[PDB]
């Protein structure tokens, strides 16, 4: 019966990622804020895949490790093959979603993991930031505001649902997501931002008093 | 065999001759060796019929198979690289007997000067290629001769008409040094092929203007 | 007991088809019309495979972005292998009829998938257009008319099955499907046209204002 | 049914190391202290991975044997490769976690051990040891004072949680180690250091009467 | 159900086991004893891995002979790459512990076996014989006095742990052996030593008269 | 459940020997006599394998002789390897018990055969015959006076516990054998020896008038 | 072709000449053979265009690759293994007339002393590598020349400027005593390429700069 | 190039000289080439400094690795094994133009006699090796003379410091007979290096020691 | 280097000489070339000290591991087969320059006469072998003038002693007419190295007897 394997397979996934603790992406006037729940300054959730391109994940550690590096693997291969400026955060939200699914499908155990893929523009450019969500078997929705993956995601929705201003400020923006998190200081607190006035580089962490300061 | 490519204000040009030898035997006088690869790109290998054909629909099929697969064309840059890999992949057959070295032409619509947009890119037998910066470039047997006349004449050109009057300037000259290119023929009434790109894509030129530019030409110098 | 797992595979596919959304393929004057509820602009239903032949999907994303990705492939090889004019679109509805077929016999889970391979005319030449429809276990049919895959279907097929005219033209196929598809404005809809008139490649895409004007 | 698998791999796998003798990791002012319970001086339960990294393991000896073996291999080759101080315990317990989570996973009985990765600074250089503690699963955790493992746990790690003092000597720390174990003499007992201020290689073991002056 | 399979298996060798007959190390002033009750001049279960190292075994005949093969060719590959001095009786003991645990776990039917591996010192050396004790399941322990594998062990055991004496002479550990196995002429017994005396190789077989003046 | 299927697997083997006929062979005073019931001059049941070595058997007909091609193949290669004198029963029992296990083992059905394996002294020599006991399952036992196989074994068992004779003539030892197996003249018996006293090749068959007078 | 670096107090300092060459013949004007590779590392290969740019694509691919993998950047001396096994790995085609050899200059962020953390790596065909020593060194076929002018021009620097004329007047001699090397063009107004690395991190030197030193160097010979 | 050992009462020297060539052309002038690749053993290759350091980083990791995997470091018979298999696994290549042949010198901690535990193993092109029994060796260009020089001078040799004299007085007959060898530097102050290993293991010989025995061999030879 | 043995009534002898060469220039005065294989048998391989050792170490290694396997030693024959197999599987790399023709001693145990049990067994370069019927043998590049004074003085050979008397007579003849053949060097008191295989076992012979015997021979040349 494949449909009762299935259902224990979304239902050990949804329990895995359920027992996780929350990240939060918000896209914001300078491009995409990342907050994630992290007491460990050694183990990272938020990472760069490419220049403009940014990855934060739910769940089991390891797991979504693997689905980074592969990622970043990925990125620079088809970068080095045609260039640099062909290299999107559609193409890895696809392969993300296809590997998702081969691993839910031929695999013992599925990952109970949650991804999201960030894009920004480029430099002397204008256009919306895009936020992808792939899941665990494998769907990707497309996400024009905000992304709420790991823990109890209904109150933290809600808490975005309202008070999200577009064209907020890093501050502000920073405060709103601190809020709805709620629903921590400097230790604890994971933050990254993709800058979309950066030349090339638009990832970047910001840690210790500068974090501070903004909160 | 030569074909020349030179740059003038909103665009490129491109032309080369019709003749192909097997030694000192004339072998063909209607070859094409010019060819249209994408909306805004034209390719050029001096050769045979058969290996320009060839060489530009292998291309060409690269370039729109990945325009289908991803849903955005190439960058040009990206269309440099695919190309060089591609001319990479051939020098041990190139040493074997068999070198066909092209040159590229085109127009970069992603440019924040559309006056400077055109391009030239030409490829060395090892697989390296160069951006070119002088408005001229020309390969073959003839391509010598061709941008020693380019040099003396490209302060004459400042629009489409005057880049291809003195690109068939160039392979005149070239076929009045060396015997491997043809000049223009006018008992058979054949004429070297052009292609022209400018902001609103490449086109092939009609024969009668090349032949009454070549006609004007051959008038000249008499 | 084959017959009960073929049976369980069967519904586990009906079932992932019958919560998807619906696109429906319609034959008029200049070609075939594409119409599908789309609300995002990054993930495409509709898609082009060579030059008079179009690509439509209904069900799960990645499944058929594969199947098209390797239609695109299996078609761009026979095109260089023997040449353009030499490729059809019964070859590719042959091919996917197979494809599927294998996937629904050997792989755990089947995909839940409808597909649809239309083609056209060459350039200067009067011939019917035609509508194939390849159902996840590989089975194929052809329709001389309409297609419509994807939901409820029933109430959409007999909203087309009244009111359709051949030789229809363009605006009036678009509003009529427009109709069918509620039993909707430039937002959450894709719409593509395969256009006989065109010399060599008859697919484009209708957006923005100008898909506004002939609503 | 995945859960009922899982849960019995699960209870296996604590059983097995329910049943094994306790090591305990404590930092001090000169680095990691390791202290075991072993009443064979043929078969070691400590030992070193690279220059400034020390590996502990509680469970099946062979198991843990076999994973000490392969990562001395990985650190040899990645040293080598780059060089000697690009070379962290942070990438060794990384791929520990994938090695452990890959067994649990697909083997048919899991690894039965827990595994603790130490690192200190290098030769004139100031920083915080760090401590990260592997489990049969996959899970992995980075613990700042100390790691406990095998037998029952509890009531070491309340007699640690007290009485434990940052920048405490090597005789107090070891002391109140061997303290904590009860909750043994020279024979059955195993006792190595990473001294941080030794040049290169900071493993060093304390054997015969050497060990019995400082306890 | 894994726990069922590993108490089925386990169960399996055990019976296994306690149907064959038993043979016992005792380490002597000389080195070490092997005595073992064997009818058949033919069918050996004594024999010699190295230099200074010997293999005893308990069960069934071909496994513990294809296992006793394949340690011998071990040896003489490691002895040949690095150099004589470099083999000794862990390494072995090691490689069977892992032989026997694969066993365990991939194989359909585990092996009902008994090794005891047996090394002595040098020659003109003075250090203390080492007995290692390896079981089906691929446990190591390392005995200080004596191994007793096979049949019904615990009259055995105990027979031999009271009158036993270190530095005992040759006639009378094998006087002690031959008491406590009871708990036999020269047929139905086979008897070998390690003599640390010799120059190279230490093993040697007693047999026939040389045997029975010994008893 | 191992123990259900090795009990189930031995229990169709030893059915399978049940219903097959004996075959006894016996030690005299010039080598080893095998007698067998064959109705059929074509299919053998007794073969030579090398110079002094010979082969029976009792079971299944293509199973056995299966086992006797590759042990003629085996011993063959070994005697080119190394020399002919370096060839002996003892390697090739030990190699049949190893096959005989491994297909007991990992086979659908196991072999429903059992072998017996004879050698005599080379040319010139004194030294008793052995005889080795292969069962299905890979036991290997040592038989100093003489092996029975297949049918019913006990009471040819005890007729020939009782009046055999060491060193007895070939005459009297055929008789003795003749009548064993009652508990049949020319046809229907397969008699063959290994003569001790041939130069290079101790195999030879008695066959029709020969066989008949001595009777 | 020639590459120089020198060693200042506060950092490092490296110059390429722009000329290619096909035999006897003039193939390139403006060749750049000095990129940069990461924030405190430049290379050089003296070759063409296309094999210099490639080269450094590829080393500088790897770097960041590391980099965006680890969460740390390589010390110096993994940047020097891996250049040294890319390198290494193309012996049999540099013997099959395709050799590249580069140099390396970087700042080491992680020493002690911070006024000499400027470092110079050259390579040679076998693959070996070796810091150097005494200050400076140049690759090419002009590296002789430039060596002997630097031998007795090095007691000059002080700082950025000095290091960055004497790297120019290297350079002008080497072109003076080999014609496989580019000298300062003043009609068409093309200069040599360098970069400066210091504690801030590599950057590109201002191609107005470069004229000013290399006219005051012709005024100064003339 | 050229390197020395020998064998004194409780211990062992070795030594080589700095120099590298291409040709006739000086390529370097403070090339190490013998490192300490264990507790109680060094190795020296007659080569560039990339071949020696390259060589001696991959023994050394060999070494360890044993170390750390069995916890006990091998015997000196199977670290010859060890290098003799590396060296041997090199011939078809040291054919091809990259011959590396080393020479070995240690302390063996489990003889017998402590006084005359120090060794000596030289290794031929096909990979054979021998324990040297008269007291000193030499591998390079130079190796003829300064075997000669140390011929003459054994007698000499009672402990650490007359060894140490003695192989320096050996590199300097080296230098005076064969231009691939260097001598002592006085202008610019570099010295040949040594590492000396007795019972409590290699040490480096500090560059002082070392100089004031080169200068008072010279100031002796004037 | 040469290599002889003989048979004597009881038993069989080996010796071989102690240089080895490099050209014409002497490399080592203290080779030894013949080594006990087991109990019974002995090797001796006209080379290099590493060769030989080898040689002898792998053909150890092989017998041993067949007695612990099987239990039992191997026949002579069995010997031989082995040993032809080994130097079989060396014929390309005996024509690529590096060539070991070995020399086997042996005593059979399960010979039926026990004065006559002694063998010795050559090989040739394609890896034939022989037993050989003549009572001695000698292999290396004295061979020939060995094998001619054996021919002489082997009627005086009665037993163990006479034996090895000519033997070292033999070697010493070889090394009168051959440079690659050391004779006895009494200056630094170094001896040819000998073997004597009887019904007790192979035995190294001492060298102090040996001495004996060489001065004795010298004294009776003189």
């Amino acid at each position: 019966s494949p449909e009762q394997a299935m259902r224990e397979r979304s239902e050990l996934a949804r329990k895995g990622i359920a027992r996780a603790k929350s990240v939060v992406a918000l896209a914001y006037a300078g491009g995409v804020l990342f907050v994630a729940e992290n007491p460990s300054r050694s183990l990272q959730k938020i990472s760069e895949l490419y220049d403009r391109v940014g990855f934060a994940a739910a769940g089991k550690f390891n797991e979504f490790d693997n689905l980074r590096r592969g990622g970043i693997q990925f990125a620079d291969t088809r970068g080095y093959a045609y260039d640099r400026r062909d290299v999107t955060g559609r193409q890895l939200a696809n392969v993300y979603a296809q590997t998702l699914g081969t691993i839910f499908t031929e695999q013992a155990k599925p990952y109970e993991v949650e991804l999201c893929v960030a894009e920004v523009a480029h430099y002397g450019e204008t256009k919306r930031p895009e936020l992808y969500r792939i899941t665990y078997d494998g769907s990707i929705a497309d996400e024009p505001h905000f992304v709420v993956m790991g823990g109890t995601t209904e109150p933290i929705a809600n808490a975005l649902k309202e008070s999200y201003a577009e064209n907020a400020s890093l501050t502000d923006a920073l405060r709103i997501a601190v809020a709805a998190l709620r629903a921590l200081g400097v230790a604890s607190l994971e933050v990254a931002v993709l800058d979309a006035n950066r030349p090339r580089r638009a990832f970047r962490r910001i840690t210790g008093s500068a974090l501070q300061a903004l909160l | 065999a030569t074909i020349v490519a030179l740059k003038y204000p909103g665009g490129v040009v491109m032309a080369g001759d019709r003749r192909s030898t097997q030694g000192n035997m004339i072998s063909g006088r209607d070859v094409r060796k010019v060819y249209i690869t994408d909306d805004y790109t034209a390719t050029g290998i001096a050769g045979t019929a058969a290996v320009a054909v060839e060489f530009a629909r292998l291309y060409a099929v690269e370039l729109e198979h990945y325009e289908k697969l991803e849903g955005v064309p190439l960058t040009f840059a990206g269309k440099i690289n695919r190309l060089a890999i591609m001319v990479r992949g051939n020098l041990a057959a190139a040493m074997q007997g068999l070198l066909a070295l092209p040159l590229l032409a085109g127009y970069d619509i992603h440019a924040s000067d559309p006056q400077s947009a055109g391009r030239i890119v030409s490829f060395d037998a090892a697989g390296g290629w160069n951006i070119e910066e002088e408005g001229y470039q020309a390969v073959g047997s003839g391509s010598l001769f061709a941008k020693s006349s380019m040099k003396k004449l490209y302060s004459q050109v400042t629009d489409g008409d005057s880049g291809l009057r003195v690109a068939v300037e160039a392979l005149y000259d070239a076929a009045d040094d060396d015997s491997a290119t043809g000049g223009p023929d006018l008992v058979r009434g054949i004429f070297p092929t052009a292609v022209i790109i400018d902001a609103d894509g490449a086109v092939d030129v009609p024969e009668s203007r090349i032949a009454e530019l070549a006609r004007a030409i051959i008038e000249s110098r008499s």
